[PDB]
């Protein structure tokens, strides 16, 4: 490795993405971890760990379809509109993106947004639970798993991913480039011009490779491991199709406490 | 929704 015009351009690209990342996403990883580790003494979230504490935190939970699960997915997708818009604003700042065909821009984003939402959801997660209600609440992992089928299986694979993803200890500077690589995935179905997408991603990959060397001396194969997390992100998205079928094939009672339904609308 | 998400993305790209 040398400091030359090529490497300097890769550092300038990393700074450009990071600055645009800060402008687009007010909920950074640093802010999330500060709440999880109990740093922010002003916003101390309330812990919801069982049905009793669920009722104790009724005030902190702020409020169509027939089935409970479908209304949850409709609600959480509606509450994810702002995040989708933020991701789209971020993609505009990726050099070369807005010059692609508009249909390919839409295709890249319509698949990319789900994976990026899961990436940022991991920031709100530790091994014990997940932040909800805009940092005002903390829903424990085991309480979610204990809920009746099929709800008890909704979030646990995302926790399993988040714990391993968070163990890589990426910061917001890393995540800015990693998210850009996700967006510029040339293997999305329906893409028209794959080559100009791959040309951009190859440059983003080079910037990511250099960023991880400079920022993470403790992990020599971090670049490989981080690209492997793409496969975990896509698997979680594909598991949503199986989830809808489990919901349709469920004959047992799928009634859920209204406060629990509102909490699931804050997840994904 | 797939077409509902595309509409949100297309409008956001404007
Ligand atoms: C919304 C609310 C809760 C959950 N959950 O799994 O607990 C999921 C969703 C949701 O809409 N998820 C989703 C994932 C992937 N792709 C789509 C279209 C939706």
């Amino acid at each position: 490795g040398q400091l030359n015009p090529e490497s300097a351009d890769l550092r300038a690209l990393a700074k450009h993405l990071y600055d645009s990342y800060i402008k687009s996403f007010p909920l950074t990883k640093a802010k999330a971890r500060a709440i999880l580790t109990g740093k922010t003494t002003d916003k101390s979230p309330f812990v919801i760990y069982d049905m009793n504490s669920l009722m104790m935190g009724e005030d902190k939970i702020k409020f169509q379809s027939k089935e409970v699960a479908i209304r949850i997915f409709q609600g959480c997708q509606f509450r994810s509109v702002e995040a989708v818009q933020e991701i789209t604003e971020y993609a505009k700042s990726i050099p070369g993106f807005v010059n692609l065909d508009l249909n390919d821009q839409v295709t890249l984003l319509k698949y990319g947004v789900h994976e990026i939402i899961y990436t940022m959801l991991a920031s709100l997660m530790n091994k014990d639970g997940v932040l909800i209600s805009e940092g005002q609440g903390f829903m424990t992992r085991e309480f979610l798993k204990s809920l009746r089928k099929p709800f008890g299986d909704f979030m646990e694979p995302k926790f399993e991913f988040a714990v391993k993803f968070n163990a890589l200890e990426l910061d917001d500077s890393d995540l800015a480039i990693f998210i850009a690589v996700i967006i510029l995935s040339g293997d999305r179905p329906g893409l028209l011009n794959v080559k100009p997408i791959e040309d951009i991603q190859d440059n983003l990959l080079q910037a990511l490779e250099l960023q991880l060397k400079l920022n993470h001396p403790e992990s020599s194969q971090l670049f490989a491991k981080l690209l492997q997390k793409m496969t975990d992100l896509r698997q979680i998205v594909t598991e949503h199709v199986q989830l809808l079928q489990v919901i349709k094939k469920t004959e047992t009672d799928m009634s859920l406490h209204p406060l629990l339904q509102e909490i699931y609308k804050d997840l994904y | 929704s797939n077409l509902g998400l595309e509409d949100i993305i297309r409008k956001a790209l404007m």
